[PDB]
């Protein structure tokens, strides 16, 4: 288990992400894929006029 | 929370300098270009 | 309007060819004889003159056409001669400009059988001046040379 | 049935394979190049058929690799047919510089264009100067002379890591200069907030990292 | 979609080896059985794989492979030395009819260095090592060790075959002809290459 936590660690993207606890970071990085859909949203409609 | 992380690592780097690996394929070896030397022969011939 | 033609093909020093002038017709040019007589080299001239681009000119048989083959010779180089070369066209212009285009061809000493290629251009000359004598000298009894 | 694609390769590696895009590519990762979002053809094309890719070039003893941050890079075996190289150490100064640069919102209102004099500046401001410049000029003691012989030592290599891709010069000025993720890489001794040494023989023992 | 005899082609345990080894610009001869075979075999298809790197596979008349990069090649080109071609040319002269009976097909290092220094002129040898050098010890020594540089990068290249053991004897493949002279009717080997030495 130590093991698998140690390996999750290192597979952290950037800064706004770095809180070292992996669980921890499962929720910023859907709050990002939250934004990021949002951001979709807007640049297709943007697309269709 | 990288601010002191990467920073201290600057600072120090020296005392256990590390290097990364990247692919690095050789170059294609060609033969280098002589001056073009063309063939002179001043020809000459009958004309129709 | 007056559609543009061309006036003539001239060969200088290719195989088989010292110096020849062939003048186009205006709707259409046969070339007949034999097997060899020199029929593929001439449309191989006109071609050359028209896109000097080597990487392209590609001078197949007319068996295994279609064939792509990247033979190692492309087949241009046998078909000139030692020293210096021509092939140029004459043309008139829908403005009833007389215009000679052409290249100067040059084998290149050494194993690979490689060939150079300057484009050139004129335009003006007088009407009454053929290209066969332009571009050769007449030295000695009617033995002309001729001239970079 | 006989003398069938799936008889000698997978349909997708083959199509992959036929792609125009290809040789492109394959050039420049044999070249060492890195791969990131902003080359949206090459970066596409590399998520289309990243198992092929991957399956493919493990012909050749080297995996093809994909960090975090999503840039794909190429990273060579013991056996690898293909050779490998390292970088030097200045490469690396400029390297871990050019990260912090990238994280530090206090320059974000660049948005993104630095200039090679405040890199310089920034360099200097955390690196010991003097002991750095031992690798400039042995004899190195602050002269303005040498000084300018490290800026110039810098532009050389600030250019070189252009060609691995980790920046982008501006299309009409030489001294400006946009990043790209790729500088990650530079941090991957401290990602992970543990035992430097045992990081280090990780890393080693890996292959991203050899010593000196 | 991928022609079928390609896609077997490349298939093949041999290609990624083989690809490897031309794209820095080996040559394979016929001493290379499965390589030169498997070359013959697959030629018509990897003609086409590798037009599509701006670069051409061509088979000399002796019989030997090689590539010849176009001026848009999508491969990193690289150029040989002055040097190079010297010992490349010399090299070729040494393919001559005697060397059967004088070597039998082994030469040594010594053999080729007391040929370049003799056959060569003094003025391009100078400029080889350096200009301001004049005829001393020191100078020889360095021009010696660039010549054993210069045959270590030839046998990369395939042209020559060191002996395996660590003494510099080896032996002269046939592709050193890519260095060799324009051969016109009934004209003499030994004659044409020496006039492109001189
Ligand atoms: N590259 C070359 N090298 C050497 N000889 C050549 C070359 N190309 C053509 N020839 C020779 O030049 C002569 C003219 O050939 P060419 O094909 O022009 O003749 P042709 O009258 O068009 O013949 P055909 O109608 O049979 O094609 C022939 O002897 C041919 O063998
Ligand atoms: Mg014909």
């Amino acid at each position: 288990f130590i093991a698998v936590y140690q390996h999750l660690r290192e597979r952290i993207r950037q800064d706004i992400i770095r809180t070292d606890d992996p669980v921890d970071a499962i929720e910023q990085m859907e709050i990002e894929l939250a934004r990021l859909t949002e951001e979709l949203t807007a640049r297709e409609q943007k697309l269709a006029i | 929370i990288f601010s002191q992380r990467l920073r201290q690592s600057v600072q120090h780097y020296f005392d256990n300098p590390w290097t990364l690996t990247v692919a690095n394929a050789e170059r294609l070896l060609d033969m280098r270009d002589e001056e073009l030397a063309l063939r002179n022969e001043e020809v000459t011939g009958e004309l129709p | 309007i007056e559609r543009g033609k061309f006036r003539s093909l001239t060969l200088v020093n290719w195989n088989g060819f010292f110096a020849r002038t062939f003048d186009l017709d205006e709707l259409v040019t046969t070339l007949s004889g034999g097997n060899g007589a020199g029929k593929s080299t001439t449309m191989a001239a006109f071609v050359t003159a028209l896109i000097p681009d080597l990487t392209l000119l590609h001078f197949r048989n007319t068996t295994e056409a279609g064939a792509t083959s990247g033979s190692r010779d492309k087949g241009l180089h046998g078909k000139l001669r030692a020293g210096v070369c021509y092939s140029t066209l004459d043309v008139i212009n829908s403005r009833h400009q007389r215009v000679v285009v052409g290249v100067r061809l040059q084998q290149v000493a050494g194993r690979d059988r490689k060939v150079d290629i300057k484009p050139f251009m004129i335009q003006g000359l007088p009407t009454a001046i053929q290209p066969t004598q332009l571009l050769t000298e007449n030295v000695g009894e009617r033995q002309a040379r001729v001239l970079p | 049935s006989s003398t069938h694609i799936e008889q000698f390769m997978p349909v997708k590696l083959a199509q992959a394979l036929a792609n125009s895009l290809f040789p492109e590519l394959d050039s420049q990762l044999r070249a060492g190049r890195h791969i990131g979002i902003d080359d949206l053809d090459n970066h596409a094309f590399l998520m289309d058929f990243q198992e092929q890719l991957e399956e493919f070039y493990a012909r050749y003893n080297v995996e093809l690799i994909r960090a975090p941050e999503g840039f794909f890079y190429l990273r060579p075996r013991s056996t690898t047919l293909i050779p490998r190289s390292v970088l030097s150490e200045l490469d690396m100064m400029v390297g871990k510089i050019l990260c912090y640069l990238y994280l530090s919102p206090e320059r974000l209102a660049n948005q993104g264009i630095f200039t090679s004099q405040e890199l310089y500046e920034e360099l200097i401001s955390l690196a010991d100067e003097g002991k750095l410049m031992k690798f400039v000029n042995q004899r190195s003691s602050g002269s303005d002379l040498d000084k300018q012989k490290l800026q110039e030592k810098v532009r050389t290599t600030l250019n070189r890591l252009r060609r691995l891709g980790m920046v982008y010069f501006l299309p009409n000025n030489n001294n400006k200069f946009t990043i790209t993720e790729a500088v990650f890489r530079f941090g991957a001794d401290v990602r992970s907030g543990d035992d430097p040494r045992e990081i280090q023989l990780r890393m080693i023992r890996d292959g991203e990292a050899m010593p000196v």
